[PDB]
């Protein structure tokens, strides 16, 4: 070991498995041990670890999955798609704090919210995994962004965690001291989300029709799907089935007749 | 997932000790426990609280309290933790083998647990149902410092261990772990770091 | 709907002609017609066509200012609170735009024409439940967009010094009543932090204005520093290590984004305190305490910078020590130190650093600093006492240990004769015993207090005047109330010998000094009951055990 050279192109010090403890400064390094390496050797890397950002560890290059990227994913264009990667790092930190409060949870009879946190967690991790790829359509991108933001802020709200802003594009632009009043209105937008979902906890988590009313107040077109299975009738001849929506109060049909032909054998023709 | 499983179960103890300290908290907060044959105006409910020092047990013939534990000097605030031989669970309970007026029916077969102490005194107690019964047994073996006997405890073990390992595999995304560990590059024996330390 | 056209109308018309025409039409509105509607109108107006400003901003605004200043206080501002806030918010936002055009001088005009107005508003607009937060947002936005050169431009250059003084007073009290009793859900942490930054900027500016218009050059009217430092300290009394700690990034997040505010705040206050110069002595005893807690801040550095101010204060007294020494200083020092440490603030390293710094400082200085050295030794003894007390209190939580340590500190104070805090801990212990219903011990404690008093009529020291009730209370009367309570305790304490004993002295005092024979009668009635109890009933004998701690 010698010849160390400072660089920042090694932010993503990625292990492979629990590292051997060969170094006096290394251990069974965890899988997620993304370490801020300060000094780089060809076969080895010593620098700050996520677990202890004040303590070094010399770590094999073969063990490091080298990644030139940094916390910024656009300067080196590491983005799978721009305006999304900040979201993944923030949600990773968010899952970290989820784990911490989780630790704090089991030791307490907060089990109800604990399991609802479990299912929040499963939803969020699967969304994370599915957005690991950039395959989604831009509408899917935006919808994922919005809903995961809603869920993470929900986790924040019942847990008494602070709020974030800048709904889109990483939730970072607004906290970047761009303005003052836009900061305000963003904060109240978030508080509106808070109030929406807290009042609707007792609406959806208990009942199931207020959610339908709220969702249907947003869209106008709907389609009734009908899947015919079998006609049970004693006719013995060719039969035409004109099934359509009807208004008994208005004494008229509401949808066009869907002609279904039924054979004389008991089977549709 | 062979290296994955090896690494996973190999960093075990933290989850175990977390479970055990949770059991400790549960014992301390405790509840009103169930006596034997509390029919003829006998308090079936009575609290058994562990000390915050977890060295004495606050229990006794307490009243039918639906609120649960009341913090005070129970009828006996000491259970000698340092000398408990064991707790008998099931048929090992001598009170279950009773064939007189203290006949415990077969429906409390899994609520029979008696603390062994004084080599002749026993505490034939009853749990309201299985999960807390296993919880109290787990808490006792935690005082005993051995393995657990709650199915829910194994549940917690597997689920939380899975959660933790799952939240570690984020760095190794789009990456593979050679089941054979990667070969160690030869570290030059010289420690004369050309660059400074820290 | 007239606003709805202005965009393309501009696109096919002279801009300023439109500006003046709309201005004329609006000012032509009688002053009591559709205020809500007109404010909405000008809102839509300032929305568009203000992306260009050089020709219209300067001319459209004046009317806007006029109606908003009428909205300042015409006693009919109740319906238009939110409307005015909306107007101001939107226009300020528009101003913040950079690509739209240069507005620095226009910002100056907006300062000149609405700043005092809105400050007056918020100072009046004082109830939290309404949308006061909107006004707060508006004014902080103003201050953020504002410039320091702009700050001193006119706000420093007002009319006669009394006007600017009163303005400054109002500004400071408003800042305090904002920082104190904040306006946000405490979840808008980013917003809180931003508010802190803008408040920092503003109070900085007002610090330089104090230096340049209220230092010795203002030979008198130099009181404010009380209010000013109060505001500063209060602002220095939140957003602390633990809050920073809740997430590990939380420290890192705020530090990267903002750093340690408290660092700069304390450094600023330190240097300006040094700048106070001659008036330090005329300003020490009141403001002594207000600097301990900031010194007690959990960080390291500004603490390092702050303890020396204690030595500066004692030295300033040394300059005034022609009449005595820093006794008046150290008394308040010890007192406030006591409440704070028992409050659970300091740390061991804190006391170590205190000893180190103050001893080092006093070595450089003379005999009076040697007395200060021995008093700092006293201080460190106090500190270790208090740390021991608090650590045991938080550790065992067994009432017995609590009594043990509180007696320890009581003995130490008795040794140090600082009697007021002594009484305070006496009452603490009394509370404890009442919790344990140890009526005997409670009576002994309360007596030990009452022992201090005299049957004299003058209340000689309000130190004995405790916080239970505080007015004249001749020493006699307080002693009488104490004896009444103690006798009651002993009665329900089932130990009547001392009860009768004390009844004797109380009756003596009644007969010889107050002559209220009614109290005599009631008291002797009680004493007869006592004797009856003693002869009649029997009392169990308590066993006494010896305990060997090894």
């Amino acid at each position: 070991m010698a010849r160390w050279i400072p660089t920042k192109r090694q932010k993503y010090g990625v292990a492979i498995y629990n590292y051997n403890a060969s170094q006096d400064v290394e251990l069974s390094l965890q899988i997620g041990d993304t370490v801020h390496i300060l000094e780089m050797y060809e076969g080895w890397y010593r620098g700050y670890t996520l677990q202890n950002k004040s303590k070094k560890g010399i770590f094999p290059e073969t063990y490091i999955h080298l990644k030139e990227a940094t916390v910024e994913d656009l300067g080196q264009h590491e983005t799978v798609i721009p305006g999304e990667l900040p979201l993944v790092q923030e949600l990773t930190s968010t899952l970290r704090e989820w784990a911490v409060i989780w630790r704090k949870l089991y030791v307490n009879n907060k089990l109800t919210l604990f399991r609802q946190l479990q299912q929040m967690t499963y939803s969020l991790i699967e969304w994370r995994s599915q957005i690991l790829s950039g395959t989604l359509p831009k509408d899917e991108l935006a919808e994922l962004k919005k809903k995961v933001t809603a869920k993470i802020d929900h986790g924040n709200r019942m847990l008494g965690l602070d709020l974030v802003v800048r709904d889109d594009n990483g939730n970072i632009l607004d906290p970047d001291e761009t303005s003052t009043i836009a900061l305000f209105k963003a904060h109240e937008v978030a508080s509106k989300r808070i109030e929406e979902k807290i009042q609707e906890e007792k609406s959806i988590l208990q009942n199931l029709d207020l959610r339908g009313q709220s969702i249907f107040s947003t869209i106008h077109t709907y389609g009734l799907y009908v899947n015919f299975k079998n006609f049970v009738c004693n006719i013995g001849e060719d039969a035409e089935l004109f099934m359509a929506l009807y208004d008994p109060d208005q004494s008229t049909f509401i949808s066009e007749n869907y002609l279904i032909r039924w054979g004389s054998n008991g089977m549709p023709k | 997932s062979r290296p994955i499983l090896e690494l996973k179960e190999k960093i075990q103890p933290e989850i175990l000790e977390l479970i055990k300290q949770q059991r400790l908290n549960r014992l301390v907060e405790g509840t009103c426990f169930r006596k034997l044959n509390a029919r003829r105006r006998q308090d079936k409910f009575w609290y058994c609280r562990l000390s915050p020092n977890h060295k004495v047990l606050h229990y006794g013939d307490l009243e039918e309290s639906p609120q649960g534990e009341v913090p005070h000097d129970s009828l006996q605030d000491k259970l000698p933790v340092a000398d408990i031989k064991a707790v008998v669970t099931g048929k090992d309970c001598p009170h279950m083998k009773e064939k007189g007026a203290l006949k415990q029916n077969k429906e409390v077969l899994e609520l029979a647990f008696s603390i062994l102490y004084d080599s002749n005194c026993q505490l034939n107690f009853i749990a309201p149902d299985k999960h807390e019964y296993c919880i109290w047994t787990d808490g006792l073996n935690a005082l005993l410092g051995k393995d657990m006997m709650s199915d829910l405890t194994r549940n917690d073990l597997d689920t939380l261990l899975s959660m933790e390992i799952k939240l570690r595999l984020l760095d190794l995304e789009n990456i593979q772990i050679p089941d054979a560990p990667p070969p160690i590059p030869k570290e030059p024996s010289n420690y004369d770091f050309v660059y400074d330390c820290n | 709907y007239l606003p709805s056209i202005i965009n393309d109308v501009k696109l096919v018309f002279d801009p300023v002609e439109l500006s003046v025409l709309f201005c004329k039409f609006i000012q032509s509105i009688p002053d009591n017609q559709l205020v809500r509607q007109k404010l909405n109108c000008m809102t839509k107006i300032v929305e568009s066509t203000l992306f260009r400003q050089s020709e219209c901003r300067e001319v459209l605004l004046p009317l806007l200012t006029d109606q908003l200043s009428g909205q300042l206080d015409d006693n009919s501002n109740k319906p238009d609170h939110e409307a005015s806030s909306q107007l101001l918010s939107n226009i300020l936002e528009v101003l913040d735009r950079k690509d739209v055009g240069a507005t620095a001088v226009h910002i100056q005009l907006i300062m000149e024409r609405l700043l005092r107005r809105i400050n007056r508003t918020v100072i009046g607009m004082n109830r939290q439940s309404p949308h006061i937060g909107s006004f707060v947002a508006c004014m902080i936005a103003l201050l953020q967009q504002m410039d320091d050169s702009h700050y001193s431009h006119y706000i420093s250059t007002f009319k006669t010094r009394q006007d600017i003084i009163d303005f400054l007073m109002e500004t400071f009290i408003m800042f305090k009543d904002l920082i104190g009793k904040n306006v946000y859900a405490k979840d808008w942490m980013v917003m809180n932090m931003t508010q802190n930054r803008v408040f920092l900027r503003a109070i900085n500016q007002f610090a330089e204005v104090l230096t340049r218009f209220f230092m010795d050059q203002a030979s008198f009217e130099l009181q404010l520093w009380n209010n000013y430092f109060h505001l500063a300290v209060a602002f220095l009394t939140h957003e602390s290590l633990q809050l920073e700690t809740f997430s590990q990034a939380k420290r890192n997040k705020i530090v990267k984004k903002y750093g340690d505010m408290r660092k700069e705040i304390g450094f600023r206050i330190r240097d300006m305190w040094y700048n106070l110069g001659p008036h330090k002595i005329k300003f020490i005893p009141s403001m002594v305490g207000p600097i301990l807690e900031v010194t007690l801040t959990p960080e390291v550095e500004l603490r390092k910078a702050t303890i020396p101010i204690f030595f500066d204060m004692m030295q300033c007294e040394f300059n005034f020590s022609g009449n005595g020494n820093f006794h008046m200083f150290e008394n308040e020092l010890i007192t406030k130190l006591d409440q704070e440490v028992e409050g659970g603030r300091g740390d061991e390293q804190y006391k170590v650093l205190l000893e180190k710094l103050l001893l080092e400082h006093c070595r450089k200085h003379k005999y009076l600093s040697s007395s200060g050295e021995v008093f700092a030794l006293l201080v460190s003894s106090l500190l270790e006492n208090l740390l021991d007390y608090r650590t045991i209190i938080m550790q065992d939580e067994s009432k017995e240990n609590r009594m043990s340590c509180t007696v320890n500190v009581l003995n130490f104070y008795k040794e140090k004769k600082r009697e007021d805090i002594y009484i305070r801990y006496l009452y603490k212990l009394r509370d404890l015993h009442r919790d344990c219903e140890n009526y005997t011990e409670a009576a002994y404690t309360l007596l030990l207090h009452a022992e201090l008093l005299q049957w004299s009529d003058k209340p000689c020291v309000p130190h004995l005047l405790q916080r239970d009730s505080y007015y004249v209370y001749t020493q006699q009367e307080l002693k009488e109330k104490l004896y009444q309570e103690i006798i009651s305790y002993f009665d329900k304490g089932k130990m009547w010998e001392k009860a009768i004993k004390l009844s004797k002295e109380l009756a003596e005092t009644y007969e010889s000094k107050v002559f209220d024979y009614e109290g005599l009668g009631n008291l002797l009635k009680k004493r007869a009951s006592f004797y009856e109890n003693i002869i009649k009933a029997m009392r169990p004998q308590p066993e006494y055990f010896a305990v060997g701690y090894y």
